[PDB]
């Protein structure tokens, strides 16, 4: 729809098939065209590249949607069949220097 | 003594009613949430002892009436704005939600939008014409009155950070809500031809020639 | 709500990014890198 | 290299200084109110430029 969005901040969410390799994106309660199929054995790691026109810019919300593991469950072995969203102090944001 | 840009004789093109609506909306939007946080109730009679609020109904449930001098303001906001002939440039998405197309509480945040530093002094030399047509009207308020002077009446650098809030967040605001629009304003013209490869458009040739000028008068004087 | 059995058999992992309001979405890009 | 390039007009122009004012202070020391020794100074730097 463009312009307005601001009755929530713009939450594009990234789903991922480890067992197809399906890369599809959810923004805002609705699928977009724009998908990736990916091969076996890829490591793929949540990114966001962003230009800071404002003091806040963008947030990492580790949660879960239905029927979708959160992203810890992927990422930690030992929280493998926890459906509760985690972030251990391990995971944290790296940028490119 | 401040003259405020006169701009009675302009007026706001067709494509700018857009934008005359939504803001009389956001400015009724914000109206009724500092109500209810006052306490303001949507009550038919306006008592104030009761806190019961008729205004609380939809923009579109208002009554046109109390929208004239509602819209004053934004009126003459754009008005004064475009006086200095700036520029405004509608973007596509704006007509596509066009035909697009109990009280709804929700308001817009627009703390965290912000505006380009070119843009931040648009807004402050604008609202330095806010608080100019402020001034003039307390000035005459006051020379009416034949008595007094009223400590923010000093000019507008004098004021402090404080005092330039109000003034200045209204201006934010509104060029804010302009820029999330859409609505691409800039300022009235740019550079049409600069004339760099001129020589005497350096400083030192100039003065060399206001030199050379005076020195020759001199050497004339100096024969006489 | 969501099916346990499913929910514990999927392998499908979810991850999202609010983009603050006041920041252009357009200078904000959001996906997987390797 | 940072700018600080005169014109060549500005160089001539600069050369018509010097010159003109050589032709005022010919002879005219006497008229000049001690302040031919702001002429003497004046007359070093522009050698120097």
């Amino acid at each position: 729809p463009g312009q307005g969005r601001n009755n929530n901040g713009l939450e594009i969410g990234c789903v991922v098939d480890a067992a197809s390799g399906l890369l599809t994106f959810i923004a805002n309660g609705k699928e977009l065209s724009t998908y990736y199929q990916v091969e076996p054995s890829t490591k793929l790691f949540p990114a966001v590249f962003a230009q800071a026109t404002s003091p806040n810019v963008f947030q990492f919300e580790l949660g879960r949607i239905k029927n979708v593991m959160p992203l810890s469950a992927g990422l930690f072995k030992s929280e493998h069949k926890n459906p509760v969203p985690q972030c251990p102090p391990r995971l944290h944001v790296q940028f490119l220097s | 003594n401040p003259q405020p840009v006169d701009t009675s004789n302009i007026t706001i093109p067709e494509k700018l009613e857009y934008f005359i609506n939504k803001y009389a909306e956001h400015s009724h939007d914000k109206w009724s949430m500092d109500k209810l946080a006052n306490g303001w109730i949507y009550g038919e009679i306006y008592s104030d002892s009761s806190k019961v609020q008729p205004l609380m109904k939809p923009y579109k449930l208002l009554s046109e009436k109390e929208k004239e001098i509602y819209r004053w303001p934004i009126k003459e906001s754009l008005k004064t704005m475009l006086a200095w002939g700036w520029r405004i440039e509608r973007t596509r998405e704006g007509d596509s939600m066009a035909l697009y197309n109990g009280y709804s509480p929700r308001a817009i945040d627009m703390s965290n939008v912000t505006l380009s530093r070119d843009l931040h002094a648009m807004a402050e030399m604008m609202a330095e014409n806010y608080h100019n047509i402020w001034a003039k009207k307390k000035k005459m308020e006051l020379e009416s009155k034949g008595g007094g002077n009223h400590p923010l009446l000093v000019p507008y650098d004098t004021l402090t950070a404080k005092e330039k809030a109000k003034d200045r967040e209204k201006a934010q605001d509104i060029l804010k809500f302009l820029q999330i629009n859409g609505y691409a304003v800039s300022r009235g013209f740019k550079d049409l031809e600069l004339d760099t490869p001129s020589i005497e458009k350096r400083f030192a040739y100039s003065f060399l020639q206001q030199l050379i000028r005076y020195v020759d008068e001199a050497h004339q004087y100096i024969l006489e | 709500r969501d099916d346990y059995d499913f929910l514990m058999q999927t392998s499908t992992y979810y991850y999202s990014v609010r983009i603050f309001p006041g920041q252009e979405p357009a200078n904000v890009w959001v996906g997987w890198i390797t | 290299c940072s700018g600080g390039h005169a014109s060549n007009k500005e160089k001539e122009m600069v050369t018509s200084l010097f010159c003109k004012l050589g032709v005022l202070v010919r002879h005219r020391i006497s008229l000049f109110g001690n302040d031919a020794t702001s002429i003497v100074n004046c007359l070093h730097i522009l050698g120097q430029t």
